[PDB]
């Protein structure tokens, strides 16, 4: 009767150390459509976070795009941190450039 | 454009 | 040269938490051009895309007191939703539904949609005819047989082949520079060492518009389904979307490796190799 999301964290652009972009988490096919969505940098929650209108698909499972602009560098981790009912603790997904 | 419905389509 | 209009409903009941939350987005293609929350401080239909910005504030009541008055009928579903399922008053429900029409590359109508879901799970839907109903349970049975008394297939059916069409073709002419832009595939491959005798062969698919796209790789011609990693296609956040596919190859094997790439944007379908 419940879906969990899938999760994918990616930049808007391609990723350029010192250039402004926008860090993007994408969580979908979950069911229902509660969930909690934050972005991180070094483990901490950004606060300037906007997100897409919800919407669902054709199979009735919900997404949901997270955004924030961002100047990625070449040490400053970031990730996505997600919870939903489906889960008993929060998922967290590390940005990874090359996914 | 919506479709005009009523609550004569309630399920 | 196809295109579709639709509509999407969700209502969700949170017992302790007041009435339950409407909202409707609606999309041409992979557009999103307007939203209604029964949530927002002042709830009104909201344009979300340049082109229907222009219909005027007649356009704009009306689809609000639409979206009012599904408001209310959403609701009450709900609540007869609960009762054909003998469920108890605690639990939290979700009702949606969808429909709109799809046109082929002529400009006519290819096919209507109306269709809906409790919990996640197809309850009803109208067939392909446009004249008859498709009831998952005995539930929904019921609903049918009050749609059937209430003649709801002949309206669906006469807004599908009417004005679902037209305002359709009207927002496609509005919004074409857009909307009937497709925006091809960036594309490139990567490589990345997992161990000292194999590597993976990532294909990239990006800014692409619409969303439907094909990317696949390739060993000695032949087709790599099963060993090919694939994820789900995601938005970029400026209306483009990406995609990519991996393999993964043994050291030195990577020249019998193609990804090959398909998309409305293209001239011609991409061959690419690392």
């Amino acid at each position: 009767i419940q879906r969990t999301p899938k999760i994918q964290v990616y930049s808007r652009h391609p990723a350029e150390n010192g250039k402004s972009n926008f860090l993007n988490c994408y969580v979908s096919g979950f069911h229902p459509s509660d969930i909690e969505v934050d972005l991180l940098k070094n483990g901490e929650r950004i606060e300037k976070v906007e997100h897409s209108d919800l919407s669902f698909s054709k199979d009735w499972s919900f997404y949901l795009l997270y955004y924030t602009e961002f100047t990625p560098t070449e040490k400053d981790e970031y990730a996505c941190r997600v919870n939903h009912v489906t889960l008993s603790q929060p998922k967290i997904v590390k940005w990874d450039r090359d996914m | 454009h919506e479709e005009a419905v009523s609550v004569d389509r309630v399920l | 040269g196809s295109h579709s209009m639709r509509y999407f409903h969700t209502a969700m009941s949170r017992p302790g938490r007041g009435e339950p939350r409407f909202i409707t987005v609606g999309y041409v293609d992979d557009t999103l051009f307007v939203r209604f929350d029964s949530d927002a401080t002042s709830p009104r239909k909201e344009p979300r895309a340049p082109w229907i910005e222009q219909e005027g504030p007649e356009y704009w009541d009306r689809e609000t007191q639409i979206s009012k008055t599904n408001t209310q009928t959403y609701r009450e579903s709900l609540r007869n939703l609960r009762g054909y399922y003998n469920q108890s008053e605690a639990g939290s429900h979700t009702l949606q539904s969808m429909y709109g029409c799809d046109l082929g590359p002529d400009g006519r109508l290819l096919r209507g949609h109306d269709q809906y879901a409790y919990d996640g799970k197809d309850y009803i839907a109208l067939n392909e005819d446009l004249r008859s109903w498709t009831a998952a349970d005995t539930a929904a049975q019921i609903t049918q047989r009050k749609w059937e008394a209430a003649r709801v297939a002949e309206q669906d059916r006469a807004y599908l082949e009417g004005t679902c069409v037209e305002w359709l073709r009207r927002y496609l002419e509005n919004g074409k520079d857009t909307l009937e832009r497709a925006d091809p595939p960036k594309t490139h491959v990567t490589h990345h060492p997992i161990s000292d005798h194999e590597a993976t062969l990532r294909c990239w698919a990006l800014g692409f518009y619409p969303a439907e796209i094909t990317l696949t790789w390739q060993r000695d011609g032949e087709d790599q389904t099963q060993d090919t990693e694939l994820v789900e296609t995601r938005p970029a956040g400026d209306r483009t979307f990406q995609k990519w596919a991996a393999v993964v190859v043994p050291s030195g094997e990577e020249q019998r490796y193609t990804c090959h790439v398909q998309h409305e944007g293209l001239p011609k379908p991409l061959t690419l190799r690392w």
